[PDB]
């Protein structure tokens, strides 16, 4: 019933500022008071700031004062937080979470909003198909990957033959490697599917406005 | 603004329970319930106490621990419109005092008087008794017990004062003893709550020790269950009947004294994240368990009295000053070892008073030095001026007709006065200040906000709770007399003034400076609405 | 600021044992302020113990909560695997909030090798100058395995990246992609690539090749 969706927030250049919103729906906002807990790549919890109900009483972490403003709309149900001068100690995703009675915590939280900090370029992937070696075959079951290579900043979203195909796939988590990230993903499926019916790798970078398909042919 | 604290919460405690605890716990709680019902009279007091008293005690206890100034300050910072209120409070506690501590000069006067191997007050045949003076309590005007005799023709002498025009002479015992109160009160308050919050640990805990040894004494005599029967037996009849719902509803509101400006300056000088909503819950039942203890201390005697001593209920089970000087040290002198019975007996009345002095004082102390430094820098030299205007006014109560002019002001000084003072702190937090935001005041202080049923009685209940009184109060009224006495149509007229210099207060500075800032009217009433924090 | 170390940082468990995990503050903590989230891999976290002892909407009953003053635990009577997880703790007594550094909970299965699977570079890499040759090391238990490159017989130590997955909620195995990248002109100057996996459960280790020509 109670819903929190945080927005806004991608890439911005160190020394840059940007806006953070959290909508929310399912209660009396305005009875709340409510808190932003960032959780840096590293995975690592650390709160940020609060803001009492009617915005009178407000706290931040030491870390972040004098730099981040935490600010309240009761009248359209929104929270916000304006971030300025913002370092890569700041990349994180930044949740926004309900939490009126100290005794009880902060029962509710939303999806999370990324904010990804870095002097670096945005720059779209080289998604090649790979095949397996003109060799053993003999096997009930064969697998098939798709390198996405070179990219930034991150996400981009990965599917096979356009969500069909959903068991044995393992896509692995991106690795950042000198302002570039590489992404790959494996498939297997029995030898009478493949190449029988067709596989294709759809990958999606949006930052970058890139969507290509690569259909995996054993040439 | 580096405050200073309760060296200790038990001071904090301690202080606000002895406040709250005083003679109207003894000579007003029992005699309500066997009045309106016994048991019964519990149901309005619990109600009462639940949706009207608690409800403003908890309030004031919040505001004082959160906004950390004294009445005056406190109530400018809140809404600067009502400033006025923080006025009316302190002058009304100014006024009590004037009348409150030479009750704790009588109860004085009787200790020094019962260092005797026989008390005077047991005997009809003494220089000031009269042929029509009889041993115990009757029920014809004009035949007085010995202890009444003795109450009024020797400690008083209010037998030769015609009103209150005719004073007469100074009695220079009881202004010793009404001297002996002042000193006591003064190197109390004397350094401020570092050894005021200490002096309450035996002034606020001595009562208990004595309402013990009392407690046994009573229900160990003969006859002493027969008044827990007057005391206690149900008849829910009672119930229906508002008179008694105004009962209750006016002793839990006077009992616990929520917004009389001191449980405010008590409650600033705790930490600001001092759990104050356990405070408030705990010392407020400590106070209400204490009254109800009191009545089986009073009943198990007033039942010995009419079961060996020969006397009707009625005419015994009585209230105020009569029950503790007159009936009660009555039976007292009669029980084997009644010297010792009287000497702890007295001295408990004393300490039940000594407390409520030292918070009605504190209130002033306190919102007057936090809004005039002046005050504050030279805090013992300005209580040794307020107690000696205190004593040197007070000595018009040691005189022989004293008790019509005490009389006078235990009816005008806080009667009314106090009940449109608190009306308006309710109005103006939860109106104008805003439950909202002080419920969010609450949170930042404690970690969680006031339920809505206490923000429903701050906003609805408590300001009917208050009516209710007030109405009635006033379709009760009645001209001024003590016994066959009419007090003149001028004594009359001054008790208004004494009630109306602290209300007009709320009015007059809503007035001044209503006019004192620059602006249009509404531009005007939202700068005396803007609350003093919402500005930084 | 008051830093809650929590203990282990991971924990393997298999289904029905008890499980117990421990929070230590550098500072006294009320108990009645001290409290515990669940974040599953890749949600956000979800209230999971308040004031010490007391169990959110939803939280299963074999979930208990216990400590005072500076040590705090979560202990789970018989674990599940839906309860594979991260546990945060956190105090809200003091500002700064702080939350615990957390513990995981993985499942505990039989051993199982991995499937190797090495890959060429792909026809349209090489085009545009570079040469990737990936290696996927699929469906093992326990998660560490270690993975090696050899161009010709000569091992090849630099330029490579690993990448792990999370703890599959299917069969709560692990796998790992391992990628090797050269210039097309070094890939093209040597003739057979090799990805040798080691890990426990084999003396000796799994291994895919291929020759630039077949
Ligand atoms: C003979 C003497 C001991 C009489 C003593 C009676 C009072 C001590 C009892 C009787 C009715 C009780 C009240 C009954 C109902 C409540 C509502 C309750 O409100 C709540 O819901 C608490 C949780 C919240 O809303 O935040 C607070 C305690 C209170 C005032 C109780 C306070 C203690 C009261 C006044
Ligand atoms: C530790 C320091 C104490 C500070 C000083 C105490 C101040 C109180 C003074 C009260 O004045 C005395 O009160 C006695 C109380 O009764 C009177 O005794 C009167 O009553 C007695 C019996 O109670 C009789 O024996 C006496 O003759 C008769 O004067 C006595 O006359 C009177 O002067
Ligand atoms: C039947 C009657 C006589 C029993 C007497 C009850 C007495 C002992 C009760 C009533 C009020 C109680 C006190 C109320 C306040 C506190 C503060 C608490 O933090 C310490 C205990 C203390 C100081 C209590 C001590 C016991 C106490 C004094
Ligand atoms: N219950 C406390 C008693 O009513 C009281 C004592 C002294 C005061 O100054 C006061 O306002 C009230
Ligand atoms: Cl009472
Ligand atoms: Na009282
Ligand atoms: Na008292």
């Amino acid at each position: 019933e109670v819903q929190l969706v945080e927005s806004g927030g991608g890439l911005v250049k160190p020394g840059g500022s940007l806006k953070l919103s959290c909508a929310a729906s399912g209660f009396t906002f305005s009875s709340y008071a409510m808190s932003w807990v960032r959780q840096s790549p590293e995975k690592r919890l650390e709160w940020v700031a609060e803001i009492s109900s009617g915005g009178r009483y407000i706290y931040y972490s030491d870390t972040v004062t004098g730099r981040f403003t935490i600010s309240r709309d009761n009248a359209r149900n929104i929270l916000h937080l304006e971030m300025s001068s913002l370092r890569s100690e700041d990349t994180a995703m930044y949740y926004c979470a309900r939490g009126e009675v100290r005794q009880r915590g902060f029962d509710y939280w939303g999806q999370g909003t990324t904010l990804t900090v870095s002097s670096a370029k945005t720059t779209a992937p080289s998604v090649y198909p790979l095949a397996p070696v003109c060799g053993d075959t003999t096997g009930s079951s064969v697998t098939l990957g798709c390198l996405v290579k070179g990219y930034f900043p991150e996400p981009v979203t990965l599917t096979w033959n356009s969500g069909s195909l959903s068991s044995g796939v393992h896509t692995f988590p991106a690795v950042l490697q000198s302002d570039l990230y590489t992404l790959s993903s494996s498939v297997t499926v029995t030898s009478s599917t493949w190449p029988s019916q067709s596989i294709t790798c759809n990958v999606a970078h949006p930052a970058s406005s890139t969507k290509v398909d690569k259909k995996i042919e054993p040439r | 603004d580096e405050r200073e604290t309760w060296s200790g919460k038990v001071d904090f405690l301690l202080s606000v329970i002895g406040f709250a605890v005083d003679l109207a716990n003894v000579w007003r709680f029992p005699y309500l319930c066997y009045k309106n019902g016994g048991g019964a009279f519990l149901v309005p007091y619990g109600i009462m106490l639940a949706v009207g008293g608690i409800p403003l005690f908890y309030m004031e206890l919040a505001l004082g621990q959160h906004n950390r100034k004294g009445a005056i300050t406190c109530w400018g910072r809140l809404v600067p419109l009502f400033k006025g209120i923080g006025y009316a409070v302190v002058l009304i506690a100014f006024y009590v005092g004037f009348y409150y501590n030479v009750i704790i000069a009588w109860s004085l006067r009787f200790f020094f008087a019962s260092f005797t191997n026989s008390l005077p007050w047991t005997s009809c045949n003494n220089i000031w008794n009269t042929p029509n003076c009889r041993p115990f309590e009757g029920h014809v005007e004009g035949f007085q017990s010995a202890a009444s005799e003795y109450f009024n023709r020797y400690i008083l002498e209010l037998n030769r004062s015609e009103g209150i025009h005719d004073l007469g002479a100074i009695k220079w015992d009881m202004a010793l003893c009404l001297l002996i109160v002042y000193l006591i009160c003064y190197f109390s308050l004397w350094k401020g709550i570092s050894t005021s919050g200490k002096v309450v640990w035996f002034t606020a805990l001595f009562p208990y020790a004595v309402l013990l040894i009392l407690l046994i004494r009573g229900l160990t005599l003969p006859g002493s269950f027969l008044g827990i029967q007057y005391y206690l037996t149900p008849n829910f009849s009672a119930i229906y009947k508002a008179e008694v719902w105004v009962d209750a509803a006016t002793q839990v509101f006077f009992s616990l004294g929520p917004g009389f400006g001191v449980l405010l300056a008590y409650a600033s000088y705790n930490k600001y994240h001092n759990n104050v909503y356990k405070d408030a819950l705990l010392t407020s039942f400590i106070n209400s368990a204490t009254s109800f203890i009191a009545g089986f201390v009073i009943f198990s005697v007033l039942g010995y009295m009419a079961h060996t001593l020969g006397v009707r209920i009625e005419d015994v089970a009585t209230e105020g000053p009569g029950l503790v000087f007159v009936v009660y040290p009555a039976a007292i002198a009669t029980m084997p070892a009644s010297t010792f019975w009287a000497l702890i007996f007295f001295m408990m009345l004393a300490t039940l008073g000594l407390d409520s002095s030292f918070g009605g004082m504190e209130a002033i102390i306190t919102a007057l030095s936090d809004e005039f430094p002046k005050i504050k820098r030279n805090r013992e030299l300005f209580v040794a001026g307020l107690f000696s205007l205190y004593f040197v006014v007070g000595l018009a109560s040691c005189t022989q007709g004293g008790f019509y002019f005490l009389h006078l002001l235990d009816r005008y000084a806080a009667g009314y006065s106090i009940l449109v003072a608190v009306f308006f702190e309710a109005i103006a937090v939860s109106w104008i200040y805003g439950t909202n935001r002080f419920s969010e005041d609450i949170r930042d202080m404690i970690g969680f906000p006031p339920g809505r049923y206490w923000q429903v009685c701050w906003r609805f209940v408590a300001p009917i709770f208050l009516l209710f009184i007030t109405v009635y109060g006033l379709i009760g009224y009645e001209p001024l007399t003590y016994a066959d006495y009419v007090y003149p149509s001028w004594a009359n007229a001054l008790g208004w003034c004494i009630a109306g210099s602290s209300v007009v207060m709320i009015p007059a500075v809503a007035i001044f400076k209503l006019l004192s800032t620059p602006g249009s009217l509404r531009q005007r009433f939202t700068i005396l609405t803007t609350p003093w924090r919402d500005q930084q | 600021e008051n830093v809650l170390t929590q203990s282990p940082a991971i924990m393997s468990t298999s289904p029905g044992e008890k499980v117990t995990m421990t929070c230590r503050a550098s500072s006294s903590v009320g108990s009645s302020y001290l409290h515990w989230y669940q974040q599953k891999s890749g949600a956000s976290p979800k209230l999971w113990i308040y004031s010490t002892s007391n169990l959110a909407s939803g939280v299963p009953a074999r979930f208990s909560g216990s400590g005072s003053g500076t040590s705090y635990s979560l202990t789970i009577s018989s674990v599940e695997a839906e309860d594979a997880a991260t546990y945060y703790c956190q105090q809200f007594s003091g500002y700064p909030l702080t939350f615990g550094s957390g513990t995981k909970l993985e499942m505990k299965r039989a051993d199982a090798a991995p499937t190797v699977s090495i890959f060429p570079p792909s026809s349209e890499q090489l085009t545009s100058g570079g040469a990737s040759v990936v290696c996927f090391l699929n469906n093992f238990y326990p998660k560490d395995i270690n993975v090696k490159w050899k161009i010709d017989g000569s091992e090849r130590q630099n330029g490579v990246l690993n990448s792990w997955t999370d703890q599959d909620s299917k069969d709560s195995t692990y796998s790992m992609s391992s990628t090797l990248t050269l210039t097309k002109d070094e890939y093209e100057r040597h003739n057979s690539y090799t990805c040798e996996a080691t890990h426990k459960t084999s003396t000796s280790p799994i291994v895919k090749s291929f020759n630039r020509n077949e």
